């Protein structure tokens, strides 16, 4: 009986990422659908590499909403480009829901699955996944004439706890069930990454630039005034010394106050300012002239 | 071919709006600091919001109408105050030109 | 060059079905009834959804401008809001069932006493439902509307009645109590599609009986 290891990780190359969340977002207030290209390298990895937008349709996320005349020739159109891969899954968006899938995307996915039984679909909020976090979770239909058997059917192996624990969000409606997630893991290469590092980048002028010396001593004075206050209260707290149970005491005020936190932290950063200002000064006046 | 142009121009003006989307026509009621709003919509909760790059920051007073994005919850564009026989005075009455 | 311009045309035909079919599957159902509360300027409209909350609209969306007028009931996309198809109104069918034309026929002989009372009502009507043509030539303006004030079972009701019987018109009724409902947006309908029917019909009278109901 042939089974999906949760070893099995479908490969998300960084392009891939960029555009489906620019898809996400693009028709946010709807759910938006598509068809991904890859490749099914061996059983225990599913590497997509590009991916296409599905015109969106007021069906919605359906097999109805896939236009066959239109990724026909979206296929044919790439292939002279250089890309002759093969419809590898579906991706769709779950505007503010999560990551999980409904009875009709269960059916969508029943029908990619019937082309091939590793047609992997994934799920991208554009909403949640507003920051660092990505909430993008992939699956894949689990047979529901395998309960004689047992549920993610996986081998030996140690990464299923790995990378993720399955979501509370999405465990009520169905998982281990009827659809099973699986890992992620994103390929990002050199001579790609070094191409998204430029989104700030700064430049050769910055790092020289003197910011404003105006503001830079009204900054300053500021920070000053604020560290005398701070020193006040340092010097309240340190000549009280209070010693009815002072280890009590350090753990009876903290409420991130004088003693340490608003301490040295601005000393660090006024120090740090002041320093870098100078040096940039002195390297102006040592290059320009 | 000349009016199949121009339904032609017009049905791609149709097809470009079915892309764009609506935005809740909200309130602003506060301003935090320069980039932040207490803006509250018609019917619907308040947001901390704040203003898109397109935008003077001083327009928007408190009590200047906004129309937010309903997504990423960031004020767009300003609108002019609401009009509606609403008024609960006499002002609306005309003395009439006598 | 005929050919050149059949084949132009068949090319644009294709272009115009293709993109018809776009507007047709992005069409679909079901439509947000929802009821434009006024169009700014600076092509975009502030819409009122039923679902009592508002949405400002970037593009009106697949309907022309003009023919969208502050209070017009539309029908707009669940998700985007967006202006679809406007909706007739056809005055819903609870307003074409106050133009009840079997009138019992109170006739003036059937109302003793309110003598005076009915010819200022034909002052006020009738007269100038009538014959409008001397009413136009002196000047005076004829008042558009009578209020009947009045102890409870003096003859209000009945005099309305009569004056609707023995004068012809539509007498669409709209009575007060009737202009109460707990969906929001259904008694002011009401009212405008009450006037807009008016206008509709031939001469004719608004009558509400017992305007407390609104009037507070
Ligand atoms: N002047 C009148 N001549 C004949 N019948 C009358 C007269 N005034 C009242 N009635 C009769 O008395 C009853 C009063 O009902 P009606 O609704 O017509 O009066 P109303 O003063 O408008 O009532 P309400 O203020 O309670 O709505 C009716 O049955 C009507 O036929
Ligand atoms: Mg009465
Ligand atoms: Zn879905």
């Amino acid at each position: 009986a042939p089974a999906v290891d949760t070893a099995e990780q479908v490969y998300i190359s960084s392009l891939a990422l960029l555009k489906m969340l620019k898809h996400g977002r693009a028709g946010v207030p709807m759910e938006v659908m598509g068809l991904m290209l890859g490749e099914f390298v061996d059983d225990y990895t599913v590497r997509v590499i590009d991916v296409f937008a599905m015109p969106q349709s007021g069906t919605g996320v359906s097999v109805e909403a896939v236009d066959p005349v239109f990724q026909a020739k979206m296929l044919d159109m790439l292939k002279q480009t250089g890309r002759p891969e093969m419809v590898v899954g579906w991706y769709h968006s779950h505007p503010g829901f999560g990551c999980w899938l409904s009875g009709v995307d269960i059916n969508t996915q029943q029908s990619f699955e019937a082309l091939s039984e590793r047609a992997v679909a994934v799920v991208v909020d554009p909403i949640q996944s507003v920051k660092g976090k990505v909430v993008i979770d992939a699956f894949r239909l689990i047979n529901a004439n395998m309960m004689v058997l047992g549920h993610e059917p996986r081998q030996t192996t140690s990464n299923l706890g790995h990378l993720n624990k399955p979501s509370i969000q999405a465990l009520i409606h169905g998982l281990n069930r009827h659809y099973y997630s699986i890992t992620i893991n994103y390929r990002k290469n050199e001579l790609e990454q070094k191409m998204l590092l430029n989104l700030h980048k700064k430049s050769w002028m910055e790092g020289l630039t003197l910011q404003d010396y105006s503001e830079h001593c009204k900054h300053n004075e500021s920070v000053v005034k604020e560290m005398l206050e701070l020193a006040k209260n340092y010097n309240k707290a340190v000549e009280e010394e209070d010693k009815m149970t002072p280890e009590q005491l350090a753990i009876k005020n903290v409420g991130k106050q004088d003693p340490k936190r608003h301490l040295e932290e601005h000393v660090d950063v006024l120090m740090t300012s002041n320093i870098v200002q100078c040096l940039a000064a002195m390297l102006d006046t040592v290059v320009f002239k | 071919l000349k009016e199949l142009t121009k339904q032609y121009e017009k049905s791609e003006n149709d097809l470009k709006a079915l892309q764009s989307v609506g935005q809740i026509v909200g309130e602003v009621l506060k301003q935090l600091t320069e980039e932040k709003f207490i803006v509250k919509a018609t019917n619907g909760p308040r947001y901390v919001v704040g203003c898109r790059r397109q935008l003077d920051k001083s327009k928007l007073k408190p009590g200047t109408r906004v129309a937010l994005d309903m997504t990423t919850l960031t004020i767009m564009r300003y609108l002019p105050r609401e009009v509606d026989p609403l008024v609960y005075n006499m002002s609306h009455e005309d003395p009439g030109n006598v | 060059e005929v050919l050149r311009v059949t084949h132009e045309l068949q090319a644009m035909k294709d272009k115009i079905k293709e993109n018809s079919e776009k507007i047709k599957v992005n069409k679909t159902l079901p439509y947000l009834v929802s009821n434009v509360i006024e169009l700014l300027d600076v092509k975009c409209a502030v819409i009122k959804t039923s679902t009592r909350q508002t949405y400002f609209l970037p593009v009106i969306g697949l309907v022309d401008a003009e023919k969208l007028k502050p209070g017009d009931l539309v029908g707009v996309n669940k998700d985007s809001y967006l202006i679809l198809e406007t909706l007739p109104t056809e005055y819903d069918s609870r307003v074409k069932a106050m133009e009840v034309d079997e009138r019992p026929t109170e006739q003036y002989s059937d109302i003793g006493g309110l003598d005076k009372q009915i010819q200022e009502l034909v002052e006020a009507i009738v007269l100038p439902m009538n014959h409008k043509e001397k009413f136009e030539n002196l000047g005076i303006q004829p008042p558009k509307g009578v209020l009947m004030y009045g102890p409870p079972g003096t003859g209000k009701t009945l005099l309305a009645r009569a004056c609707a019987a023995q004068t012809k018109a539509t007498f669409l009724k709209l009575a007060g109590p009737q202009l109460v409902q707990m969906f929001i947006g259904d008694g002011a309908k009401l009212v405008r599609d009450a006037f807009a029917l008016a206008k509709e019909k031939a001469p004719s009278i608004i009558f509400i009986d017992e305007l407390d109901a609104i009037g507070t």
